């Protein structure tokens, strides 16, 4: 299907790395349902957050997942051979950190390695969960000094969700990533990638470890920390669509997610160009396919423009010069798009006189 | 020279993604069309007439390419994939190129989501001298000239 | 390729059903002067005109590939030309002429086309069939302009494919895959390198060729 | 050689199961046609127009065969069997074959549940020269190209 | 522009694929007297008739501008004329004639049109393609008209773009803009001067002209 199909859009698959009883070791297993997960891996039979994360991901709505087990009693390099993965998580890192067996430096090194791996593949964005029992000032200090990450492929989620554990019948604190990733998938099934996955409900969440007020959010939001807050009559909702990047142009999660999705779809659709002649015919075919793919995105309103020309532009003609990048057997295509920024703040002004 | 100064000879070609077709004997009319919408109203106070024509939606068509009958059954396989409902692979992007001398593409018509819907075999006669001709009707939702 | 067809016609006529006697096939124009000198029963196969079969012409960029399963040339389909031969039988007795014409008809009827392998090297290099029509379907004017006198004749039509090959070359194959650069239309976000195809994707695409 | 390289000459034949017919003079067009359904919609939020063309059902048809009529009345018996309601024996599987130069079958249109629906005698003229022909219209539920 | 078409044909025939022998290309009429004097293998390219391509004619005042990006002349599109050449090969042996005709056809086939670079100065000043069609579809009557005898032949059609040169001259450019005078139709208010374009508008137009 890779030699005749045109460029088409991409399902969202989350790769989970952690500890779980039974199952394979360091082997990425594709799981489509919770029943498949308990048939292959183990249920809640240990002090591991992987089962909770997978349960939250599937309960919130998830098409598929790639579960990876590295040390499950009773690893990112293996995820480089999979293309459909669009997000990753390490739920059991904080589980090991809580016991004191793993210090904070090792956790920071692991998170840096995960961010670097995400930057390499170029098609996925990582989700970061902070250590538990932290305040607004504590998390600000942790994010700005001890863990000062700066990357366009990372999103941090501060407060920990408290979900239900059938093993003990009580409420346990787990990182929100396993749930948060699921929310992302719901967006891709209900509103598309072009819409920031902010105003969504954490279905599996019962309570939060600490309620965040607007005063603390006023300092948490600008430093790229996305919060989870409970609103009366609305439930538990995510608040924030920012990445852990210092670049103002890449400070919104939706823009980066849409760019990654478009790049991955184009790369998947252009897999037949290998061993094809580097002449004007191939360039014309590439331009036609990219235009036919992008016009559908323009019609859906993801891009801004009165006409397709002002919303997207494709240049693959004569850009690949004969002596540079053509003698190297490469074809270069340039694409420009115009996304739409979200409305973070809504301001109302009431006047007595009328 | 000038763009209008170079004429176009009937040296054409086709390219369908997934369908291995090299040459065509003839190609029907492909047009870009639009809907005109007349509306007549009298100017209200004084009574003088004022008819206006205004743009409507663009239109899909059906470009058909005819190729000599041979052993190859690319169009047969295309229509077979069409009749079974497997339109994830039946809907293809097509291109009709027309070039001047020196074999340099001059004009290109891109057919978006083109999909064949009718294959007709030429009439067979015992005393016939010409080769058998296969007619293919390829309908398209959108045609973009480039 | 006209002479290749001629040789084919000569071999077919001499090696056909007329093996009883050593008849002579000649391509000379059957004028009065030519007819007044012959003294043996002969078969004249005079070429009359050359026309292009516009109904069998195909236009397109035919891909030509080497042993590496990669296309290296872009050619055009060959154009078919209709060569017409006036075939006559010359013998002293008119009934013998009729018998010779009947023998020629019998030896030329069963060959509707021509297999590529029986053709000479130049004609057989195309590996395409060569249609042959005998008396498929004005002859007085042709005979008058030729200079001879009206006689029963065969209008042998042979469709020779002449390759109109421009031998246009194609670009080098793409081995590193495709790279896509994305950004803003108005240039607000700077254009990125955008990376390219992963090595495993390129390897899978290469392996899927077989 | 290549499947596209070898052309097809108008050398054909028919085979009807139960009807002893060997040669014909002409065969009408054999069409493999699918219905096309056009639907126009407008995007709810943005108002852009999207026209989609999707598939219908396989269409049944009929091809006329015209042979040099003679004493043989195989088609007469066929239409007589069809006329009296004996459709168990009237419905036959047909095949239309087009061969290469070597008389080797290339295309075999298989015709499912075919029964003759109309037999027409050619116009008779006193000063007519050519042979008087017979036209046969056969309706087939399905026409699969093999 | 026939003295350029014939020269192009001679250069193409001499400089084509027939470089094995120095054949002679002659434009003389292939009559019986001419055929009875030649003693070497030759190629006859006799001009037959001149007709106007009425299907490719265009009517319209084409603007001709100087280096100032202002139109100074008005002309008409060139008219295309079809020139027909009867091409024959003359050699002692009929098979040699057939192979010579085949070589001529092979060397004339690849050139569908002619780029202005190949054309001489007079025809190349047009900077327009010159279509050249070989064969592509009465020859008995033509051969009888020349008084010769019917032979296999090629009908070469060349489309020469002859010029139409009325060369109308346009008026001087409008530099001070346009002035408009307004008033009453019946003349009750006297007509005013109405002023004209401001210098700012003229400067803006001259800047946007680029």
């Amino acid at each position: 299907a890779s030699g005749s199909r045109p460029i088409e859009g991409v399902t969202s698959v989350a790769a989970f790395v952690g500890l779980a009883p039974t199952g394979p070791l360091n082997e990425p297993t594709l799981v489509t349902n919770w029943t498949q997960y308990v048939a292959a891996f183990g249920d809640f039979t240990g002090g591991y957050y992987l089962a909770h994360s997978v349960y939250g991901f599937f309960n919130n709505g998830g098409s598929a997942a790639y579960v990876v087990r590295v040390g499950g009693s009773a690893g990112f390099g293996g995820l480089e051979a999979i293309d459909e993965i669009s997000m990753v998580a390490v739920p059991d890192l904080m589980a090991a950190y809580q016991r004191g067996a793993i210090d904070l430096e090792a956790v920071k090194a692991v998170q840096l390695g995960l961010i670097a791996h995400c930057e390499l593949m170029g098609d996925r964005v990582a989700i970061i969960d902070p250590p538990p029992n932290q305040n607004a000032r504590q998390i600000r200090v942790w994010r700005q000094e001890t863990a000062g990450y700066d990357s366009k492929y990372a999103a941090l989620y501060y407060p920990w969700i408290k979900s239900f554990d059938p093993a003990t019948g009580q409420s346990r604190l787990v990182p929100p990533s396993g749930h948060v990733a699921g929310i992302w998938a719901r967006n891709d099934s209900e509103r598309g990638v072009h819409k920031a996955p902010a105003n969504e409900v954490v279905r599996g969440a019962v309570d939060l470890e600490l309620q965040i007020t607007r005063g603390e959010q006023d300092l948490l939001n600008p430093i790229g920390v996305n919060c989870i807050r409970s609103f009366p009559g609305r439930g538990i909702r995510v608040w924030g669509a920012r990445t852990l990047s210092s670049d103002p142009a890449w400070r919104y999660l939706n823009i980066r997610r849409y760019f990654n999705y478009l790049e991955e779809s184009i790369l998947i659709g252009t897999q037949w160009v290998v061993f094809e002649p580097n002449d004007h015919n191939l360039w014309a075919r590439i331009r036609r396919n990219v235009s036919a793919f992008l016009v559908n995105e323009w019609r859906n309103g993801a891009l801004f423009g009165q006409s397709p020309d002002q919303a997207y532009y494709v240049k693959c003609d004569e850009e690949t010069n004969p002596p540079e990048s053509v003698d190297l057997g490469r074809v270069v295509c340039e694409i420009g798009i115009a996304p739409v920024k979200p409305a973070e703040f809504v301001i109302f002004r009431l006047a007595q006189f009328s | 020279p000038k763009p209008e100064d170079v004429l176009v000879a009937p040296n054409f070609g086709i390219q369908i993604d997934g369908v291995m077709v090299e040459y065509l004997n003839s190609v029907s009319n492909l047009q870009i069309e639009q809907d005109v919408i007349r509306y007549q109203q009298n100017q209200g106070t004084t009574g003088r007439n004022n008819v206006t024509l205004m743009p409507g939606v663009a239109k899909d068509g059906s470009v058909q390419v005819e190729r000599g009958m041979s052993q190859s059954s690319v169009f047969t396989q295309w229509i077979n994939d069409s009749m079974a409902g497997r339109m994830a692979t039946a809907r293809k992007n097509a291109t009709i190129i027309v070039m001047d001398y020196e074999d340099n593409p001059v004009k290109r018509w891109n057919l978006r989501n083109a999909w064949c819907s009718k294959v007709v075999a030429g009439t067979l006669k015992a005393g016939d001298t010409n080769a058998l001709t296969e007619t293919i009707t390829i309908v398209f939702e959108e045609l973009v000239v480039e | 390729m006209i002479h290749e067809v001629d040789e084919v016609l000569k071999a077919l006529l001499k090696g056909g059903a007329l093996t009883d006697s050593g008849i002579d096939v000649a391509f000379e124009a059957p004028t009065r002067d030519w007819a007044a000198r012959r003294n043996a029963p002969v078969v004249n196969a005079y070429l009359y005109d050359i026309r292009e079969d516009v109904g069998r012409r195909h236009r397109g960029q035919v891909a030509v590939r080497d042993q590496d399963d990669i296309v290296v040339k872009r050619r055009q389909p060959p154009r078919w030309f209709r060569l017409s031969y006036l075939v006559t039988a010359w013998t002293k007795t008119p009934q013998d002429e009729h018998r010779l014409l009947s023998a020629v008809l019998a030896t030329l009827l069963p060959r509707e086309q021509l297999p590529p392998y029986e053709l000479p090297g130049a004609l057989g290099a195309m590996n395409l069939p060569v249609p042959m029509t005998v008396a498929g379907v004005s002859l007085a004017e042709i005979w008058s302009a030729l200079g001879g006198e009206l006689k029963p004749s065969l209008d042998l039509v042979v469709t020779a494919p002449f390759p109109a090959y421009p031998e246009y070359d194609a670009g080098p194959p793409v081995t590193e895959g495709a790279t896509v650069r994305i950004g803003g239309v108005e240039g607000d976000p700077p254009m990125s390198e955008g990376r390219s195809h992963r090595p495993h994707q390129v390897a899978a695409a290469r392996a899927a060729r077989k």
